[PDB]
């Protein structure tokens, strides 16, 4: 089959900088490319059909060129809402085949997170487990450490960390972190802190509650 | 202005049969410059085309999966479906169903996707746990905890509070079972007079709930 080779895989580029994505063929497929977008949790959405003609509705600042086995994709000043990951799709004799992607992610100022902790609800300790969660908002970059700290204890291997995708709007990142205890270890101890070093920050910053108050 | 929406099971056992479908609103299936396809995504990979199907019913397959894929079309309920057979794991996917032009490689509309699970597991509601907040600007949240399998849909308000909402990935816990938090941040000055309720459906369970976070 007819194989799309899409580069690069990932890239990082400043607002209004030009970002530029090549797309291979393995042999012509004269102009039967098309070129898509796909935000996060949503549908890929055609950005350009026949390798150079922009889609209804698209803005101008995106273009396709090419024809043949060499592909383009290019947006002239990228903008915030456009962090995706685009797709090169061929359907030259009725085969069709994707590109394997490429991660377009928004290079921005440092932002320190926003930490919040959450304590355990009162109907869960019904169940027999306790949950702690911490929240870090709004940060840039993604690299971030977060520790637990029970009593002042470090904790290791009993909690999980989720981090949502660069923002559309502020090309920030939002992270999560759920300690997870049982109930007879929840009510042994009295401080439960969460600690966060991030670049943003002149130096860690704890926030903690009392179990109670 | 022409829409698609996909129904079917999210959750198949091994062996077993996927079975989608796609209907068409807003238009009609029946037209002879449009094929309708089906296109899925593995979670965390790329895009790969099933097949399509033309009103008249004359269809393209993707040769990797013709043995075991049907797409038949109902031009009298404006339908299109889809059949794999004998899925396994690395059939767990989220299928689309999109329009087509041919040539141009042209697929405009899209389905929502339809997250689809492999797996002989057993279907488990979630649980759902206030994230209290405890304080200019408050964080409070909904902890949803111990379901499967993927996915669960949050929103606050019934959709009418966006602003500020992070809906974080969700989780895969030792158990196997998934859990993840909704969190946003409001203004401190709104919490004893605005109510803030988080609502969690998981279609798998036909399970949907609504908490109330309230200041503990």
């Amino acid at each position: 089959d007819i194989q799309m080779t899409q580069s690069p895989s990932s890239l990082s580029a400043s607002v209004g900088d030009r970002v530029t994505i090549t797309c291979r063929a393995s042999q012509g497929i004269r102009n039967d490319l098309g070129w898509y977008q796909q935000k996060p949790g949503k549908a890929p959405k055609l950005l350009i059909y026949a390798a150079s003609s922009l889609q209804s509705g698209v803005p101008s600042r995106f273009s396709g060129s090419g024809s043949g086995t060499d592909f383009t994709l290019t947006i002239s000043s990228l903008q915030p809402e456009d962090f995706a990951t685009y797709y090169c799709l061929q359907d030259y004799n009725y085969l069709l085949t994707f590109g394997g992607g490429t991660k377009v992610e928004i290079k921005r100022t440092v932002a320190a997170p926003s930490v919040f902790i959450f304590p355990p609800s009162d109907e869960q300790l019904k169940s027999g487990t306790a949950s702690v969660v911490c929240l870090l908002n709004n940060f840039y970059p993604r690299e971030a450490k977060v520790q637990w700290k029970v009593d002042n204890a470090l904790q290791s291997g009993n909690s999980q960390e989720s981090v949502t995708e660069q923002d559309s709007k502020d090309s920030t990142y939002s992270l999560s972190s759920t300690l997870t205890l049982s109930k007879a270890d929840y009510e042994k101890h009295k401080v439960y802190a969460c600690e966060v070093t991030h670049q943003g920050l002149s130096s860690p910053v704890t926030k903690s509650f009392n179990r109670g108050e | 202005q022409l829409q698609l929406q996909e129904s079917g099971p999210g959750l198949v056992k091994p062996s077993e049969t996927l079975s989608l479908t796609c209907t068409v609103s807003g238009g009609s299936i029946s037209s002879s410059s449009y094929y309708w396809g089906w296109i899925r995504q593995p979670p965390g990979k790329g895009l790969e085309w099933i097949g399509s199907i033309y009103y008249s019913g004359s269809t393209y397959y993707n040769p990797s999966l013709k043995s075991r894929v049907t797409i038949s079309v109902d031009t009298s309920k404006n339908q299109f479906s889809l059949k794999l057979s004998s899925v396994t794991a690395a059939d767990t996917a989220v299928y689309y169903c999109a329009r087509e032009i041919t040539m141009i490689a042209w697929f405009d509309p899209w389905g929502q996707g339809t997250l689809v699970t492999v797996s002989s597991a057993s279907t488990k509601g979630p649980s759902v746990f206030p994230l209290a907040p405890s304080s200019g600007t408050a964080a409070l949240g909904c902890l949803v905890k111990d379901y499967f399998p993927e996915p669960v849909t949050v929103s606050w308000n019934s959709g009418a509070l966006t602003s500020g909402v992070h809906t974080f990935p969700a989780v895969l816990q030792s158990s196997g079972l998934y859990s993840l938090s909704s969190v946003v941040t409001v203004p401190s000055s709104s919490l004893g007079t605005q109510t803030y309720i988080c609502n969690v459906n998981h279609k798998p369970s036909n399970t949907k709930v609504d908490k109330k976070v309230e200041p503990k």
